[PDB]
């Protein structure tokens, strides 16, 4: 029938991160089909401000890709997550940013 | 010196947030430069070089072409619903087409169609015939090869028009396309149960191809490495990582090696 | 520029 393919997800910073230094937080969501998706950037479970969405792309197997990014100044207590909801998931899934520091 | 122009069409029966009924994105050498969807109904720029195109009412015209053609995407979506005896609901129609300039100056062309996330029909412009993937696709093969006109019309565009615009596009975006941006590399350390997990991260390289590897006293460690896919940054650059699990006394024998077009010789990094 | 002639299925 139709494709149903869940995404895989990579979270990462534009630069090597240092505590209190302004940076950019990237969430790259790929491999999904169909295109309907929700992708949220969370600071300790709060919606982040200034979240932007790249134009979605797809590749040779027609599965879609999306980049979602937002400015952020990380610390050692803060937990940054990307929460992705997609019909091939039984339920939303978080993917955590793992610090550089 | 090789270059690519490709357009990606996504068309769906049921919109949803961030998914219009039809969207089209053009890419030059893999970087977006032109966008259109059925909500704004307007062709808009995605790269700065497109802003000095020199064609005057080019934007007004190409906008109109797109507005007119989304009618045909809605029709093909219903055709495909009934040909495959589906109900009404969510269905998905996808298209990738464009041309390539290879380093010897020869041309390649492509026009590929996808229904429900599965191959449907692909142009083989060499023979002016379509490769069908399906019983349902075989019909559209036979209808297109009956009428006679589409295969050669699309072969014409691919071999002439498309390529003509490619070269013009390459010379407007010469400076963006040929810029180079080095990676910032940092190696991170984390051990838990007497295993040290070394993570090498390369941030902000352009162009996209990169080599990242791990050295144990100078010898590659190709099986003990897992690496991620090169993933994009927001500013057109790219990102990759590579971890290795090693033992915490074997720590000062470990180097990450980053080969990139931006650096004459590979960089070496430790934690 | 995009190809003008789109086909029907």
């Amino acid at each position: 029938g139709q494709a149903k393919a869940a995404p895989k997800v990579q979270v990462y910073s534009r630069h090597p991160a240092t505590a209190g230094t302004e940076n950019i937080l990237n969430c790259y969501v790929e491999g999904f089909h169909p295109p309907k998706i929700d992708i949220a950037l969370l600071k300790n479970g709060e919606p982040m401000k200034d979240v932007k969405y790249n134009d979605m792309s797809f590749g040779d197997d027609w599965t879609f890709q999306r980049l979602v990014y937002a400015p952020f100044t990380p610390t050692k207590s803060d937990v940054y997550t990307c929460r992705v909801d997609h019909e091939a998931f039984t339920e939303p899934q978080s993917f955590r940013w793992e610090p550089d520091f | 010196e090789p270059h690519s122009v490709r357009y990606f069409h996504t068309a769906v029966s049921e919109p949803s947030p961030g998914v219009p009924q039809f969207v089209s994105v053009g890419y030059l050498d893999g970087e977006a430069f032109v966008y259109y969807d059925s909500e704004t109904r307007r062709k808009e720029p995605r790269a700065d070089w497109t802003s000095a195109i020199d064609d005057q009412q080019y934007w007004e015209r190409i906008t109109r072409i797109s507005q007119n053609n989304e009618q045909i995407y809605r029709v093909n979506l219903e055709t495909l619903r009934e040909r495959y005896n589906q109900s009404r609901g969510s269905h998905t129609w996808q298209r990738m087409y464009g041309c390539d300039l290879l380093e010897d100056g020869s041309i390649r062309g492509f026009d590929q169609y996808g229904y429900e996330g599965r191959d449907f029909i692909a142009l083989d412009k060499d023979t002016r015939t379509f490769t069908a993937a399906d019983a349902g696709a075989q019909i559209t093969k036979r209808k297109w090869e009956e009428e006679g006109t589409f295969a050669e019309t699309m072969k014409f565009y691919l071999e002439n028009t498309c390529i003509e615009w490619l070269r013009k596009y390459v010379s407007y975006g010469k400076d963006v396309l040929e810029r180079r941006e080095r990676p910032e590399v940092r190696v991170s350390g984390m051990e838990a149960d007497k295993i040290l997990t070394l993570s090498c991260r390369a941030h902000g390289f352009y162009p996209r191809p990169i080599s990242i590897s791990w050295l144990k006293d100078g010898v590659v460690q190709e099986q003990e490495t897992q690496r991620g896919s090169t993933v994009p940054n927001s500013d057109g650059t790219y990102h990759i990582w590579a971890t290795i699990d090693v033992l915490p006394g074997d720590r000062d024998k470990y180097q990450c090696r980053v080969e990139h077009a931006s650096l004459p010789q590979p960089g070496l990094f430790s934690w | 520029a995009e190809a003008i002639i789109v086909a029907m299925v």
